[PDB]
DNA sequence: TATTTCTTTTTTAACTTTCGGAAATCAAATACACTAATATTTTAAATTTTATTTTTTAAAAATAAACTACTTTTTATTTTTTACTTTTTTTAAAAATATAATAAAATCAAATATCA
DNA sequence: TGATATTTGATTTTATTATATTTTTAAAAAAAGTAAAAAATAAAAAGTAGTTTATTTTTAAAAAATAAAATTTAAAATATTAGTGTATTTGATTTCCGAAAGTTAAAAAAGAAATA
């Protein structure tokens, strides 16, 4: 159906289980689809503005990398 | 000699309000502000020169600065403000 | 084995893997209708696969750490059910609305 | 993109309370003001007040001190305004609109608006001068809007079709909404307003409104009929 | 001869921004341009709050500005609780809040 | 008693004053910095530096005691207690 | 001591000012640990930027300085 | 004959491109002559400090290549490794064997 | 050189410690990353230094008082004994 | 400006544990490990194993596997070593010393150490060449310590005086430990090491100890006790 | 305590040309993200029971707050000595700049081993 | 056992090093004026101590809400080839801005200044 909801709930088990979680409430899976498209939102519109001011019509790995440093989150293994 | 921005905040505060006053200690923020938010947009600037292999600083380079520090509707009206300056004084000289 | 067993080896099994836990299509997919209200003039953006590999990196990341965050909050108040109440605890405190 | 949603209409009897829902999509709900405005034949456009969903945080036109009250749920992304002991008069149509907090923006987009039936004076004084004007396929025209104290450029420009939410043309007295043909342009500071339609259309024809936010109360305009021939 | 900030309309300097942005180490040169939008950006940021807490002064019939007013104009709206997020402001007290 | 916290919380919010008295506090700094420099040389303090350090110390504190009594309201309290102020420590992640 | 410096009654103070309606009695000793790490570490950065001018004496602008580098920018002193 | 600068300081890591990269970042108008060497230490010590924690990591799996596990393993077991890199994601890392009751 | 890295240092840097031991493409990639992340902080911070003081020069002293403030607690140590070990070698040498 | 504080004797029966504190004061407790060494008269120094506050890990020797057990509380900034079985043998010196988490840094700080009294192949050996030797005073002396494998440069020189805690002389073999006469020079690589005493002085009197860390278990050097006629 | 007018009075900013350099600009060869089809399987969704947990109520316990009355500090006023920051001059020392000639480090495949 | 992924040796474009020279900073040395510290001293608020009350946190149990398991169809992600049309990247040329002295004129920060 819709692309937020390609986010499936089992997805959303496998995530809590990697961080440490043993039980896991029914309201939960709304909302961290919206914490996910917040923090898409965000740096997909950082990663935008960099690649438009370049005049390129695709979005680089330089980007996103450029963004993410940024928001505060540095990320190690895509360049940079 | 001690630079400041306090002989223009007192002379684009006299536009809005032409009676309301300003203490020393909130002029001394108001100074660190602009300050502040000046080196923000600088280096952003600096650094998008430097990510695409340009030596110098433009306006779109200071456009798009903007545009990544100021949130939202503030980031918006400040594009339009700093359009239309470059836009007069590019005519008059 | 019990279901109190199951988690916790559902959890040891899930700690040692460094694999991406989100499908790698729909996630692109999502990524696409984020990126196309950006650039909705006249403007489509296409996305080099390496990108979208970064992006779903972080984006995982930040999202085991929130997990993290709500799983204390949960026993905070002595329970292990991670509720919504803390979740939106979490993502307050740390500040960062991204 | 940005739309208000709004309910349907509803008839209720007098002495009673009614709330208006007017669900927010497509931006965040918390930069953002909500606006309300009341459209009668006899009053022509009244500002209520508003709410600001960061803070939750409203602001009420005199007159309506008590006969309507705003809440707002962050969670529903949803303003509601109720009105209370209903009378002959609060009959009308109800638009709720969307404000930035910041002080160039003006009410950018309207919601559809409920039609309610039953069954002060150091305002801005906002005085359109051509009531009413006929026009044939491409000259220009000139509205004029005097306003009696001094707002210095907080003064916007409406376009309102018949039966039909408004639509922004102007804001900050010269620039140009967004998505707005540039044959539109106004002018003025001070004192004196005008907006200026430059090749007319057969797309043209409405009421026009000038609107004034430098002051406490919101003052519309009296409005201004243009029919093209 | 005409000041730039006069021939672009502003009341902030633009000469004194273009000399902040060459001895400043950000490029090896300053196109000009920069200053003038620089400026521009610089006199509608002071300007909006200048405003907002000049508004939030009148309304506590008080003819001066003080520091309190200040925080009050910044954290009592978005995007400028967001700009200035990390930033404390001297004597500038706290936004009155209790709990249920 | 319960009508009377709610009067100093309303009291101490309006207040833009340090809460914190000054010689104890240049006391406190003039200490921690021995720390850091004093084998043989000794560093001195200007006034300002010290009001603003307190000014920045209040904030930081303030901010904490906000957090932590939001925590002790998620486990459906009103006394803030040690453990509020750990975990709120903890998740802010920054010392 | 001078950490007792810091006496019940500013603890409460300031606990006022955050919006808290009783105070437990362990939280005292646990804020006097929290300020004095804080002022360990604006204090160690200030007396870096402070020796670094060859300078007997700590200025308002170091402590500006050492509490910018941390993400904690204040106002009204300068900078 | 002609001797590196890396080599007349006794270093891998290099002297010159260091210089470089100083001279043309834009951090100041001149750069003395011992700032590169210096920095170049600097970053020698703390790539050699990580890479042998994360052999060290490496060997205790019986492994003899490095993945980005071992290096997360290596920086987040320690305490000054971590709070040097406490906001960085590192791809592949994954996460601590961290539960607690 | 089209595209410069620091990757072929920090084989002869690993070959030292562990003859044996490999390193992947992935690895490289993040030290490579790490070592440009901690080049640009401690340069950023030397600039900084330098521009506080007035001064138009990033000396030696510059990049230590930077290190200092970067790195924390026993690792400044060690990087400020390693830093200045190497001058003391390169200028005796010349 | 660090003491790790240690309990007073305590003298057991044979099948009593006995439980020891490290009480660490005047740095950050979670940033370095906590150190436990064994001292007797028939084999010397001991390394039993170590504590790492910030994530509770340990790593112990082979031969103290199963006699002593490592645990830290932060809320106290505590360390215990407890000892379980025990035997006449046990009755040594325990000192606690703390080391930090660099691969360079030595066991750089010791306790005053508590005394109770009861009532492997592949580990490197670490060989002294002179174990005693008279010199006078302002006459350079020189100690060697082999090493049975290659440690690249992880030795460290130990000074103790009779019935003290050692005092750290050289780490990384080269580095002079913080507050140390510059008459100490350490030297060599590999497996060849040495200490020089430039001049002597009156309280130079005490046995020299070479420690490595290259490998999973340390070993401490055989000793060499420098007397002066 | 701010807010002025005046007066300085150095100190910047504005103007003018002369050139060196960088940025805009087509054009071309190419790398590559995006569709379509297929299919084999891996994964996810849905119903239903049950088994674990969270919420509510009632008593018991721990513990914070509120007076009340005294002490212990702080705070404000001068004040003197003492160290420390700031300003000028110069002169020794160090970095910028240019130009060949050198030495190193990306590239491209190969050779066998390597690892997981 | 298998075979994608890492370790290696030779070509070659490209920086790195070296050598004179000129400028320029930054490190001494002597004043000269702030500005922090350490005493002395009373007003004057602020903190400490103690007991009792009155408020809340904690505990044990029973009713309730709800999430994890178990199957069992059904939907969809993986992987692999196929074409295609787009957009990225690299090289040569006119255009065009930005730098670099030298200079002249504004303009902005300090100061005793009047009134506010």
């Amino acid at each position: 159906r819709d692309n937020i909801q390609g986010i499936t709930k089992p997805a959303i088990r496998r995530l809590a289980r990697r961080g440490g979680v043993k039980r896991i409430s029914g309201l939960i899976y709304e909302e961290v689809r919206a914490v996910l498209k917040s923090f898409l939102e965000s740096v997909i519109r950082d990663s935008v503005t960099y690649t438009e001011h370049a005049k390129r019509k695709t979005v680089t790995s330089l980007d996103v990398v450029y963004a993410l440093k940024r928001q505060g989150r540095t990320l190690y293994g895509f360049g940079g | 000699r001690k630079e400041t921005y306090s002989s223009y905040i007192y002379k684009v505060l006299k536009q809005t309000h032409p009676d309301t006053g300003i203490s020393q200690k909130s002029m001394s923020i108001l100074n660190s502000f602009v300050n502040d938010i000046f080196e923000r947009i600088a280096t952003e600037a600096s650094k998008l020169a430097a990510y695409n292999k340009k030596s110098t600083i433009s306006a779109r380079e200071i456009q798009t600065a903007v545009r990544l520090i100021l949130p939202g509707e503030l980031a918006k009206h400040a594009v339009s403000e700093g359009t239309r300056a470059v836009t007069k004084y590019s005519s008059s000289t | 084995y019990t279901p109190s067993e199951l988690a916790l080896y559902e959890i040891r099994k899930y700690q040692r893997s460094t694999d991406l836990l989100i499908s790698k299509i729909p996630f692109a997919r999502l990524v696409k209708e984020v990126t196309d209200e950006f650039t909705t003039k006249d403007q489509d953006l296409r996305w080099q696969s390496m990108a979208i590999m970064a992006l779903q990196e972080a984006s995982e990341a930040y999202l085991v750490g929130l997990l993290e965050h709500t799983n204390l909050l949960a026993l905070h108040a002595k329970r292990i059910t991670i509720m919504k109440k803390d979740m939106q605890l979490a993502r307050r405190i740390r500040g960062q609305f991204i | 993109e940005v739309q208000l949603q709004q309910s349907g209409p509803e008839l209720v009897e007098p002495g009673t309370s009614v709330k208006m829902p007017c669900k927010a999509s497509g931006y965040t709900f918390t930069s953002y003001t909500i606006q309300w405005v009341k459209q009668t034949p006899r009053q022509g456009l009244e500002w209520i007040g508003y709410i600001y969903p960061y803070n939750a945080g409203t602001k009420y036109n005199e007159k309506f001190k008590g006969k309507a009250t705003l809440t707002s749920d962050k969670s529903s992304s949803t303003v509601y305004m109720e009105l209370s002991s209903l009378t002959s008069e609060d009959s009308a149509v109800y638009y709720c609109a969307r404000k930035s907090s910041r002080l160039r923006s003006t009410l950018d987009y309207w919601g559809q608006g409920t039609s309610v039936t039953v069954s002060g004076s150091m305002d801005i004084k906002m005085t359109q001068s051509p009531s009413s004007m006929h026009a044939s396929l491409g000259e220009r025209v000139t509205i004029t809007c005097k306003a009696s104290q001094d707002i210095r450029s907080y003064l916007s420009w409406y376009q309102q079709k018949p039966w039909k939410s408004p639509k922004t043309l102007i804001y900050y007295a010269t620039s140009l909404a967004d998505g707005v043909p540039s044959r539109f342009s106004g002018s003025g500071s001070g004192q004196d307003f005008s907006l200026t339609i430059n090749n007319l259309e057969s797309d043209d024809t409405a009421t026009y409104y000038c609107l004034q936010h430098g002051e406490s109360p919101y003052t519309f305009g009296s409005g201004t009929k243009l029919e093209i021939k | 001869s005409q000041s730039r900030s006069a021939k672009a309309g502003l009341t902030f300097p633009v000469g004194r921004v273009h000399r902040l942005l060459r001895r400043g180490n950000y490029a090896q040169r300053i196109g000009s341009g920069a200053p003038v939008y620089l400026t521009a950006v610089l006199e509608y940021l002071a300007a909006e709050i200048l405003e907002l807490a000049g508004n939030a002064a009148r309304d506590n019939k008080k003819t001066r500005i003080i520091p309190r007013h200040l925080q009050l104009a910044i954290r009592n709206d978005d995007e400028l609780n967001k700009l200035l997020g990390n930033v404390t402001i001297a004597q500038g007290g706290v936004l009155p809040n209790i709990h249920q």
